[PDB]
């Protein structure tokens, strides 16, 4: 994204979609992320096109769009995003499988007084990450998600 | 009219010489009562307050048991019907 | 057999579904759906099979008393 | 069972808040987070906190996750 | 068209649903799911006939140069 | 055996006089690779480490490029089939 991207523009030169890295793969919007590259670039060869200069004093309007829409702004958010994911390996390797299993003995019913699965939940939560893992990682995700 | 389409669905063994639900007295429905709440929360539209009185039509009586408790004056002598006679829910 | 319990969050438009869908409760249910005439019917008839006389069609007035006071039948 | 949501329904009777606002409020959210128009996610970030701090205030908010947690204690 | 976007928490043997369909999105969409051999297909089609020429089976390896050493080509 | 079963589901237009995998030099891949990457990461078989060298069945590359980008020597030549050539995705 954002700390990869090239230079989008140059002498006589656009790039766009997922060229120029443009995709918000958490959101799943690259294509969104590339039909507006081409609007950008598209508009600013018209602005291109009425002057005659195709150098990089014209042709960087479109870097300039590309900060003023939606896309490198959306880079931007999730630009420590998936570093984030790959300090922990837990969100997608304890989380979801404790989330089922706990989801599971609270709609179970055979005969345990229900403080007693609220407990067996707080007994299944806290034997696969510690309380101090749990409170960190709602945060340290939110850092990702700004 | 219109929840009456809807309790034509029900299967009743109507007791129409025994009515269930008797109103104890009908002065509390015409002074002592605001809202009444009879009327109001009834899901089969067994009571409707007309100025002649109140029309109890305990033929479509669900036997739930709102009446009874949602009146704030208990004047409502609520039974349920004898057995085999109300409502006989099919599928229930 | 109830194998998925959903929780529905209804909108103006929307809906937001919060479900949890098991596949052991397949093999090994936890809840089945009934409809209670049908259920309680047959309900009966393993109580009747059982060495209990049930006897429909009949409404509790009141309790027989004894002497004493107490509820006899 | 019953001494754990013992005061529950009066519970729900002192807000009528969990069925009037938070349905309608976490299905506006959830549209505008899903919904794609050209918004830089920073500004569908805040409109959903000007969504939520809206049609209750964030004093509301956090109350009412944990005075509903004496209801299920 | 894409009315309900779900998202799924798979377990050993369960799932989290946790989705969201909305209404509103069947007569004003959000999304559509394609597939881009007949979406791009469809959509070289709509730029034929505003007017570019798309010339496919064609590879570029390359830029032509002008003596001035930017991209002509 | 296993993915060139779905390998088959696939159109290609192969181009088997210009292989567009060329490895650019044969001896990384024997000593100085531990683990062979393109092997393990490859969509689509088209690496296998024998003894004889590095068999680059060219004719299934689905084009992604994980291959150059994974091997961390760069003795990968890798390009895109020519024009009309390589993967033809039918509703891709
Ligand atoms: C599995 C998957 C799922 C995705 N799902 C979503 C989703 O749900 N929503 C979403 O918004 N995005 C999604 N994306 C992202 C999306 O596919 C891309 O971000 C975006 O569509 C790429 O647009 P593009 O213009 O770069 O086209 P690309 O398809 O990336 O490539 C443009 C074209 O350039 C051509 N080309 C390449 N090199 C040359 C050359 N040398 N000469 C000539 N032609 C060349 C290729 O033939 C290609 O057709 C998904 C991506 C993947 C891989
Ligand atoms: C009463 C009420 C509070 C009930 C709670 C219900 C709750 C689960 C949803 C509604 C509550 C609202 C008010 C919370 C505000 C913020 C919301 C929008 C956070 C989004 C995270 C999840 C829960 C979204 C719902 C699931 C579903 C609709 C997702 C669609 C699938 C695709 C398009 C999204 C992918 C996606 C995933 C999978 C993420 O994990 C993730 C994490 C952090 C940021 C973004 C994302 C993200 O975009
Ligand atoms: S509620 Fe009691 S008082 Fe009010 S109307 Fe019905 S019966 Fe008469
Ligand atoms: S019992 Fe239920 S239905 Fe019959 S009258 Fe009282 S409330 Fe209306
Ligand atoms: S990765 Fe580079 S080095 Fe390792 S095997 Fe494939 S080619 Fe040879
Ligand atoms: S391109 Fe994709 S498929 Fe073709 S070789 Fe490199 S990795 Fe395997």
């Amino acid at each position: 994204g954002y700390y990869a991207m090239p230079k989008v523009y140059g002498d006589r030169v656009l790039v766009c979609g997922d060229a120029a890295m443009l995709v918000n793969s958490i959101h799943r919007e690259g294509s969104n992320h590339a039909i507006t590259s081409g609007r950008l670039a598209a508009e600013t060869l018209l602005e291109a096109f009425e002057k005659g200069d195709f150098s990089e004093k014209i042709l960087k309007n479109y870097y300039l769009r590309l900060k003023e829409s939606f896309i490198l702004k959306d880079l931007e958010k999730y630009k420590d995003l998936m570093p984030t994911m790959e300090k922990n390996h837990q969100f997608v390797e304890i989380y979801p499988d404790l989330a089922n299993d706990a989801l599971k003995r609270f709609l179970q019913v055979d005969g345990t007084p229900k403080w007693d699965v609220q407990k067996q939940i707080a007994d299944m939560v806290l034997s696969r990450r510690s309380l101090i893992g749990i409170s960190l990682d709602l945060l340290r995700f939110w850092r990702a998600v700004r | 009219m219109r929840i009456e389409d809807k309790l034509y669905l029900n299967r009743y063994r109507t007791d129409e010489e025994n009515p269930h639900l008797k109103i104890k007295d009908e002065s509390i429905c015409a002074e002592k009562c605001s809202d009444r709440p009879c009327v109001s929360c009834c899901p089969a539209d067994v009571y409707e307050w007309t100025e002649s009185g109140m029309e109890v039509k305990f033929e479509g009586c669900l036997e739930c048991g709102t009446c009874r408790i949602v009146c704030p004056f208990g004047n409502i002598e609520w039974n349920y019907p004898r057995g085999n006679y109300g409502v006989l829910y099919k599928f229930g | 057999n109830v194998i998925e319990q959903n929780l529905w969050l209804l909108g103006n438009e929307g809906v937001i579904k919060i479900g949890h869908r098991n596949v052991e409760w397949k093999e090994n249910p936890n809840a089945f759906t009934v409809l209670r005439a049908n259920f309680d019917r047959w309900f009966a008839q393993e109580v009747e099979k059982a060495g209990a006389l049930i006897i429909p069609k009949t409404k509790v007035e009141d309790f027989l008393r004894n002497e004493k006071g107490e509820i006899a039948g």
